[PDB]
């Protein structure tokens, strides 16, 4: 019981998710979702009155980018800079003993600033505010071994890529910066590239009183 | 004490050029404090050199040992973490580089004997260190042959020199 | 020297070898399948074939009672022995009991033996099976049979 | 009587590394096809084993729970019946033994 | 003309070109789901590429017991290679020799007894010599000899084979079975099929008629290193699962006009099932004695 506490600088979940609209991707009630975000924008606005939404995307972009290119240099420093708590173990615990081969190369559309979201103040004096933006670009990846043979994607070729990430920022700290909170993918996204390996997903280990049925 | 085999275990390399061989996996697995003796233990790892791991599974199980039972789990969950964390493709494509038994923390206890007299009893524990390799097992070196014999033999003729002069 | 000597050295001694027997045939008899270290196994399987045979002898005789008597210590395997276990190998001449080796024990990695008599109503065990006719060696000794078959 | 010198190592790795003295490899291995286990050519398969004698020692559990107490062996032979099956015409003066699961496939 | 070096060259230069052909056609990996339904370790999915991987390498995921006692498969209840690619999701079931009915096994097991016997043949007779190969009949396992038809020179017509012959061709089959040599698969178009085989019209006859049985006219080729040849079916995955071999004997067919078919036998027995020197002898002898379909 003692009287210091765990003092986070940001949440795990998203406030009021973006549902992926149907056909977004396959095609090159909003007053009140319009209204909400504005809502949330003057929230953002009071706690700093030098915010601009207009200005957002390309900051999110280059938050992105340099998000990825710290991950391919395995500058966890600079990825605590600019990416939240949430984002950092799903971003390099799957990394972590393997190469990573990233690479930006274009935007096929300017980003979108697409959804924003406000906390409550109860959040132990803290208020957050999350922003989701789509983004469509182009990228490479080709992840490799802990030996360095190659396991996932080509290293050369650039596929395209469309994601709803969501960045977050602590609004009642006085250092508190924009950073990568988490992306929702879609649940009608389209499957992804296979993998270069073949898996055996084993049955179900019989015990010998057990009789096995379909 | 040390844990090298564990920093071994996660060691990393370069990636790979699109032009040289494949480099077959490596994975170092140990278990520490085993109560057991490390030559019973030398013993089942001198077995189970250089096999393939179904072979050196098959020989532990069906083996009369303690420790063919402890090396049998000890090589179930290397395999297991060789195709979930390495990157190894089949489970049955591995073989046993290296297989040793080292000495652990042992205790000391008191041996009553006769008169008044005693000895000190160890409680002996041990390691045992395997390393799994990608691929099949390499093959057993052949024979040696007469053919090669004889080469040999004539090597050394036409090696003599003159010695101690000019 | 043990030149010609059937029977196994057991127990503290004579008495103790033949009492451990009779234990063992005793289990034998009253569950039908029992598992014990292969040496017993061995001389257990011939002491229940000779006592199926003076159960066929049958309970009318006294000397068969008597050795029914001696041989099952709980007294109601003796109607059992009697009136079942010699019903059921009335028409069968001698071999009784079927004895198979199960693998170590799990303590002391004792050769473990499985004996049961046959018939029974447990669940059988997983029986050692010759390899079918359909195989290939098998269709090629079908093939010379018949073709001896044909020539004489 | 006692040692007059200490034995080397290298005389020691030759008596403990002698041929006699390593494990012999047995090739007497082979898979048990009615599950795939290992198995070894002389003897029952252990995993097949085990199955028989948990199932032989529910119908031992059901016999004592019809038994009820010692020195009361049956006159009668017995069989053992499973759900949903009718005793048969031969089974007609044998100790029913009736168990809460579907039969066996191995058991007939 | 061409010279049987120039030929066996462009044979497996036209085999290699087509499996590229194939490959290409297939230049991305695709995940396929094949589910083990075999009575030892139930159920289980495995997920391969397609046309690349095998039931080699699904036995090779599962132990190498099933790689090292698998002879065949069963995809959806069809025979199948070892190393034959698969195309489709399906089920997969690994056949033995020792199963209850291993029929297929001993088919698969006879078929490349006879087309290691007629590449024994080709490569063991004499340049100035002529040598066409007219096909391997499918007989029957409980018969005890494959045969494989042969026509020789016209020099030859009167020349009868040895024992020091026979046992030569038991030595090079030997050498075969001692080189172990995948025996690689390949489903082939019937034009392409003829392009290969077009300086023999006995093979050609044979591609026509496996090309007028199947709708589509594919064949399957096999090979063992440079020896090509039609198969009737499914074949063995490596020469090294034989272990007895021999030779047994030469005969001629009854119509000696227009030309002299000559039928050789010989026996054999794989590793799994290998007999005892008197058991082997018998088999010999029922061997060498005539086999007629
Ligand atoms: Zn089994």
């Amino acid at each position: 019981k003692s009287d210091r506490s765990i003092h986070l600088a940001c949440t795990a979940g998203i406030f009021d998710a973006y549902v992926p609209p149907e056909g977004d991707a396959r095609i090159s009630e909003r007053m009140k979702k319009t209204m909400a975000s504005q809502v949330s924008i003057r929230r953002i606005k009071d706690y700093d009155a030098n915010f601009k939404i207009k200005d957002f995307p390309e900051k999110a972009k280059d938050i992105f980018i340099e998000a990825h290119l710290c991950l391919n240099n395995s500058d966890h420093d600079r990825l605590h800079t600019l990416v939240t708590e949430h984002c950092f173990p799903d971003m390099t615990w799957d990394i972590k003993y393997k190469t990573v081969r990233w690479s930006f190369v274009e935007s096929l559309e300017p980003s979108h600033v697409v959804q924003v979201r406000c906390s409550s103040m109860m959040n132990q004096g803290n208020v957050y505010g999350q922003i989701t933006v789509r983004m469509h670009t182009r990228q490479t990846l080709a992840i490799y071994d802990r030996f360095g043979r190659l396991m996932y994607g080509q290293e050369d070729v650039p596929k395209d890529v469309l994601e709803y990430v969501v960045f977050e920022k602590q609004l009642t700290n006085p250092y508190g910066s924009w950073r990568m909170h988490t992306k929702i993918v879609p649940p009608w996204a389209p499957p992804k590239q296979p993998i270069l390996k073949t898996v055996m997903i084993p049955g179900p280990q019989l015990k010998p009183e057990e009789e096995y049925e379909e | 004490i040390s844990r090298k085999w564990e920093k071994k275990n996660k060691i990393v390399y370069p990636p790979q050029l699109p032009g040289e061989p494949r480099r077959p996996a490596e994975i170092y697995h140990c278990r520490r404090q085993i109560k057991y003796s490390k030559d019973k233990m030398w013993y089942l790892a001198k077995l189970i050199r250089g096999m393939s791991i179904d072979q050196a599974l098959a020989q532990l199980e069906f083996n009369d040992k303690k420790g063919a039972k402890i090396i049998k789990e000890v090589l179930l969950e290397a395999q297991d973490m060789a195709v979930r964390d390495h990157n190894v493709e089949f489970r049955s494509n591995l073989y046993i580089a290296e297989s040793t038994s080292g000495r652990g923390q042992c205790l000391k206890r008191i041996r009553y004997h006769g008169r008044g007299r005693f000895g000190i009893m160890e409680k002996v524990y041990c390691h045992y260190f395997v390393k799994l390799v990608e691929g099949p097992p390499p093959p057993p070196e052949p024979p040696k042959t007469a053919v090669a014999h004889a080469k040999e033999y004539i090597q050394q003729l036409r090696s003599r020199t003159i010695v101690h002069t000019l | 020297i043990s030149h010609g000597r059937v029977f196994r050295r057991m127990g503290l001694g004579p008495e103790s070898r033949i009492h451990l027997l009779r234990n063992l045939l005793t289990g034998l008899v009253r569950h039908e399948r029992i598992e014990a270290p292969w040496a017993r196994v061995d001389e257990m399987r011939g002491y229940a074939e000779k006592l199926i045979d003076y159960g066929k002898l049958g309970d009318t005789n006294e000397r068969a009672m008597r050795m029914a008597d001696f041989w099952l210590t709980e007294k109601d395997l003796i109607p059992k022995l009697f009136q079942v276990l010699a019903p059921r190998y009335k028409d069968q001449t001698g071999g009784y009991t079927r004895m198979l080796q199960i693998p170590n024990r799990s303590l002391d990695r004792a050769k473990m033996a499985v004996i049961e008599y046959k018939g029974n109503c447990l669940p059988p065990l997983p029986l050692p099976r010759r390899d079918s006719h359909l195989t290939l060696l098998n269709q090629l000794l079908q093939g010379l049979r018949q073709d001896l078959r044909q020539s004489q | 009587a006692a040692p007059k010198n200490r034995r080397t190592i290298e005389v020691n790795r030759c008596r403990r590394r002698n041929p006699q003295k390593l494990i012999k490899v047995k090739n007497n291995i082979d898979v048990c096809p009615e599950c795939g286990h290992l198995k070894q050519k002389h003897v029952l398969c252990a995993y097949c084993y085990e199955k028989v004698c948990k199932e032989t020692a529910e119908i031992r559990r059901q016999i004592g729970k019809q038994e009820g107490g010692p020195f009361k062996a049956p006159t009668i032979e017995t069989v053992v019946l499973y759900t949903g099956e009718t005793p048969s015409e031969q089974d007609q003066g044998k100790r029913i033994i009736e168990r809460d699961r579907k039969r066996p496939s191995w058991f007939t | 003309q061409l010279s049987p070096t120039e030929l066996t060259e462009m044979r497996n230069d036209l085999f290699n070109k087509e499996k590229a052909r194939q490959l290409s056609l297939t230049p991305r990996t695709e995940k396929i789901e094949v589910k083990h339904v075999g009575k030892t370790d139930p159920g289980t999915v495995f997920v391969m590429n397609k046309n690349i991987s095998t039931p080699y390498s699904c036995a090779m995921h599962l132990s190498e017991w099933y790689c090292r006692k698998s002879i065949l498969a069963l995809v959806d209840g069809q025979p199948w290679d070892m190393y034959k690619p698969l195309t489709k999701s399906c089920e997969i079931k690994f056949l033995t020799f020792k199963d209850c009915d291993p029929g297929e096994v001993n088919k698969a097991y006879w078929r490349s007894c006879a087309m290691m016997m007629g590449c024994v043949i080709e490569r063991a007779f004499k340049d100035e010599y002529m040598v066409n190969l007219v096909r391997a009949p499918e007989v029957p396992v409980i018969s005890g000899a494959f045969c494989y038809d042969v026509v020789l020179d016209s020099k030859l017509d009167e020349w009868m084979p040895t024992k020091e012959n026979l046992r030569s061709f038991t030595k090079d089959a030997h050498a075969l079975i001692y080189k172990d040599l995948p025996f690689e698969t390949l489903e082939v178009e019937a034009k392409v099929a003829l392009e290969i085989f077009q300086h023999s019209k006995y093979k050609v006859d044979f591609i026509e008629e496996k090309a007028s049985q199947n709708p589509e006219r594919i064949v399957k080729l096999h090979r063992i290193g440079d020896f090509i040849d039609v198969s009737e079916g499914p074949l063995i995955p490596r020469t090294s699962i034989c272990f007895q071999y021999e030779v047994s004997a030469v005969h001629n067919l009854q119509p000696t006009q227009p030309s002299l078919i000559r039928r050789f036998q010989g026996v054999s027995l794989p590793v799994h099932l290998r007999a005892h020197f008197t058991i082997w002898d018998k088999l010999l002898e029922r061997s060498r004695k005539m086999v007629t379909e």
